[PDB]
């Protein structure tokens, strides 16, 4: 018999239901997001690390480092060949 | 420490340097070491859904992912000229597929107890044949609990020695033969042929041995 009003009934309910639930998932991870690679920490040095950065890298991933390691354990293992027979 | 102890432990560096040290700082890309660690991965986890998925098929994929990338890292090292055949005695197989089968017998004992004796007997073969049955069964899981080591070990340790009886009998390739030619090559082409066999056939064996702890493990599991 009156004007019901639904144009202003938003407030208690966001429009859309589905992706609601994706609002929250996809609002809250570009806060603490990485500008353009930020902190890469591409540089350390613990006596290993140069050896990672060289060779166990994602840009060359050849398989040279598994022929290298190889070749040291066949030079290591001279010595004990030698020593045995 | 022993040959076997520092090839163990030498074993234990390399692999975990495979994945904790191939993470430069463990972004989200998955470089083509990562994704080809993901590739396997997924590739043990498929085993696992196809040959004994059904209710707890996760439960059981982390041991056959282990024991994988074990035999995977053992036949690695194989092939190197100075690679020793961890020890050489072969006999670390045999007591892996013999505590492997005890564990599985021990899960149906466990799961199912007097009913595990009911696997002898799966649809028909009634009580004239059910001793005949209950003997073949039981054999033939007497030679599944050797069948994975005289497997595994015993081709790792006929590739071995292949390779020693080979670079023996070759040692005048050319220290003072005169028809040294391509000929007197073609020793190398097969040493280089049974390169390429003996590392095919570990990988395919580490796929067998994966494949067929999993087929155990639902026989063990699901009674049919």
């Amino acid at each position: 018999v009156s004007t019901l009003i639904p144009p202003k009934v938003v407030s208690s309910k966001n429009i859309g239901s589905a992706p609601n639930a994706k609002r929250i998932a996809n609002v809250v991870h570009f806060y603490k997001s990485l500008p353009q690679g930020p902190a890469p920490a591409i540089k350390a040095n613990t006596r290993l690390a140069r050896y990672k950065a060289k060779y166990f890298d994602g840009d060359n991933a050849s398989g040279k480092p598994l022929w290298h390691f190889a070749l040291g354990i066949i030079a290591f293992g001279y010595s004990m060949e030698y020593y045995f027979h | 420490l022993t040959t076997f102890s520092l090839y163990t432990i030498i074993v234990l560096l390399v692999i975990t340097s495979l994945y904790t040290l191939t993470n430069n700082n463990n972004k989200i890309i998955g470089s083509r070491w990562l994704i080809s660690q993901e590739a396997i991965y997924d590739t043990i986890m498929n085993m696992t859904k196809g040959q004994i998925g059904g209710k707890n098929w996760g439960l059981y994929f982390p041991m056959i992912f282990t024991l994988f990338m074990f035999i995977f890292i053992a036949n690695l090292i194989s092939m190197i000229p100075y690679s020793f055949a961890l020890s050489a005695h072969l006999v670390f197989i045999i007591s892996l597929s013999i505590v492997i089968w005890l564990g599985n017998t021990i899960l149906g004992l466990y799961k199912h107890g007097w009913v595990f004796f009911s696997l002898f007997v799966p649809a028909g073969t009634p009580l004239p044949l059910v001793p005949l049955l209950v003997i073949i069964e039981t054999l033939s899981y007497f030679a599944r609990a050797i069948s994975l080591g005289l497997r595994l070990g015993s081709n790792i340790l006929a590739g071995h020695l292949l390779m020693v009886i080979l670079a023996g009998l070759t040692f005048n390739f050319m220290l003072i033969n005169l028809f040294t030619l391509v000929f007197g090559f073609v020793p190398l082409a097969m040493i280089l042929a049974i390169m390429m066999l003996e590392f095919a056939i570990g990988i395919i064996q580490g796929y067998v041995w994966a494949i067929l702890t999993a087929s155990y493990l639902k026989d063990a599991v699901y009674l049919h």
